[PDB]
């Protein structure tokens, strides 16, 4: 992505196509490493009341 | 006939209830005791047990089963053992303090009522399974007993009828567990109070493996009574299916608690505003009566409107008649609070053997006791509801359903109480 517009618009004739709008290496735009803690739901038979198991 | 209740004084069994007479032998035949026994010894035990079921007499234990056809299970042939009558006078019940006053003032009627019993299904002796709290009442029933031996009135040829019975008294040793039949039957032989099963039910396999009746002591001494007046005298008081009268204790939150003997389906607000002198604060302040002591579910002052205090009619109020207990609870009681204590004391007082109750009693009063500051949320509510459907029909004996019902009469009619309570816990706790 650090590529030269000369090289920028050889490569975009070349290929034909429109490659710096779809870059197929990554950057800053992608998901970080350090992540908020989740917190999980649970299901549907968390339940206190009319939760038997054989139902 | 309409209305019930507003029992005369002639029509009272329980004549030196408040023990205002000499309660010994000399009072005691100056009150209708130990007359004309010996006629009722002679006539055998059918005729007794066809005067007993005649008298519609249910168990004045609690649970009101048919007295005759209780005892007329034992008029069976013997094969080698002999037979056993036990009087119940354990009386661990909260709220229930009238078979105390039956030892302390009535001895003798108890004494006639545990010879005509053992007349009435040939029981060889009779076991009072008196409380061991009761010591003082013990010594008084002995000294009674002395006079009923010395009368030749017990024992050897009893009342000059050919038949020989004698009468026990085997003290406790503080536990309301032995007042339950089977685990008082295992409390005479020398044992924890832990209950059997059911069947062999004690006619079959009672104390000692002997055929053995247990019956409480209210319903032991009206028997020579209803020997004496008749069966249709005793029967016309109540509604049908619903005999006899019955010894009330109205305590709690009144002006004045008090054991009174009234006819069967009295109300109960009658009851209260007339013997009692009502609520304090009166009718007004009311909140909720534990209508029969504490193993039945309480019910409210717009069901205590109207409500009947016999057995079936309290039954259509969901709830059970029990020993007639009457708890009064005004407005001013955290009525959690209360339940709270009295599932503690359902733990306490808890044999311990089988499973639900042994770790369904504590567990529900470790929820209680959360419930009583609110520690939880609306949903352990109705989760502690399942755990009394856990608890009552999966025991052995009935105090699973005591510790259950007044979980389940708490919940029933207090569900917005308990939630109000919960969510301003975590209001000003948060
Ligand atoms: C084509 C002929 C060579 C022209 C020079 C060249 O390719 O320059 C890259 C330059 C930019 O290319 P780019 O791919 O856009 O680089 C962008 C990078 O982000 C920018 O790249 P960068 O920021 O990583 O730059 C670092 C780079 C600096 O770039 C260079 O050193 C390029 C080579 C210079 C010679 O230095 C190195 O990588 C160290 C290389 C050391 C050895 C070099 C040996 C060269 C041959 C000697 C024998 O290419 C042009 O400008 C197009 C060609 C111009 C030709 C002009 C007529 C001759
Ligand atoms: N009187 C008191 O101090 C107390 C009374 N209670 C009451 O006790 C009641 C439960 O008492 P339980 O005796 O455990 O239950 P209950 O259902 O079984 O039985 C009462 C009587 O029925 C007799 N019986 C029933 N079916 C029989 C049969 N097929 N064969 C022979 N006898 C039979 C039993 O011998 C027993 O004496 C509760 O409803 C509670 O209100 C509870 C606590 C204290
Ligand atoms: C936990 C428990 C405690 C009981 N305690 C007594 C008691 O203290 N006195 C009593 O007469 N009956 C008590 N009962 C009731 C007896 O099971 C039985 O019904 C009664 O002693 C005799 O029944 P009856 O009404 O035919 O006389 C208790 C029952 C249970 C389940
Ligand atoms: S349920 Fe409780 S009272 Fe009954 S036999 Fe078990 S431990 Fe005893």
């Amino acid at each position: 992505a650090s590529a030269t517009r000369l090289i920028q618009g050889l490569r975009n004739w070349a290929s034909g196509r429109d490659l710096q709008a779809k870059l197929q290496l990554r950057y800053q735009e992608i998901s970080k490493r350090t992540q908020p803690p989740p917190k999980l739901p649970v299901g549907p038979s968390h339940r206190l009341s009319n939760n038997y198991y054989c139902a | 006939k309409t209305s019930f209740g507003s029992l005369k004084d002639e029509d009272r069994i329980f004549t030196n209830l408040y023990g205002r007479h000499d309660w010994r032998l000399k009072g005691a035949q100056s009150r209708g005791d130990w007359y004309k026994t010996k006629e009722i010894l002679l006539k055998g035990p059918d005729w007794i047990l066809g005067e007993v079921k005649t008298s519609g007499l249910r168990g004045r234990g609690g649970a009101g089963f048919p007295t005759g056809l209780k005892w007329s299970f034992m008029n069976k042939p013997s094969d080698g053992r002999p037979k056993y009558l036990v009087v119940n006078a354990d009386e661990g019940e909260p709220g229930t303090c009238k078979d105390r006053e039956i030892i302390r003032h009535d001895p003798h009627k108890l004494v006639e009522g545990c010879l005509v019993g053992g007349r009435a299904m040939g029981a060889r002796a009779a076991y009072i399974y008196i409380r061991g709290e009761f010591y003082n009442e013990a010594s008084n029933l002995q000294v009674a007993i002395r006079e009923a031996y010395e009368a030749g009135l017990i024992g050897k040829n009893a009342c000059g009828s050919g038949y020989d019975f004698d009468v026990f008294v085997v003290r406790g040793a503080g536990a309301y567990i032995c007042g339950e039949e089977t685990a008082l039957i295992e409390s005479i032989e020398g044992k924890q109070g832990k209950p059997r099963l059911k069947p062999p039910f004690p006619a079959d396999v009672g104390v000692f493996g002997c055929p053995t009746t247990v019956a409480n002591v209210e319903t032991v001494a009206v028997s020579p009574t209803i020997c004496r007046r008749g069966g249709a005298w005793f029967a016309s008081f109540g509604r049908e299916r619903n005999s006899g009268t019955k010894l009330f204790n109205i305590s709690g939150h009144v002006n004045n608690p008090c054991t009174v003997e009234e006819e069967m389906s009295v109300p109960l607000k009658e009851l209260i505003e007339k013997h009692a002198g009502g609520v304090t604060g009166g009718w007004d302040n009311l909140l909720a009566v534990i209508p029969g002591g504490s193993s039945t579910p309480l019910i409210p002052k717009s069901v205590c409107e109207t409500v009947l205090m016999d057995f079936d009619a309290l039954i259509q109020a969901q709830t059970g008649l029990g020993t007639a207990a009457v708890i009064v609870m005004d407005r001013s009681t955290d009525i959690v609070k209360a339940i709270a204590r009295l599932i503690e004391f359902y733990k306490h007082e808890s044999c311990g053997q089988c499973t639900p109750c042994r770790e369904g009693v504590d567990w529900m009063n470790k929820v209680m006791a959360r419930f009583v500051r609110g520690d939880a949320r609306p949903a352990e509510i109705d989760s502690l509801w399942e755990i009394s459907k856990q608890i009552e029909g999966h025991t052995i004996c009935a105090l699973g359903d005591g510790a259950a019902w007044p979980v389940q009469g708490l919940i029933r009619h207090f569900r917005p109480e308990l939630e109000e309570r919960m969510q301003r816990f975590a209001q000003q706790h948060q």
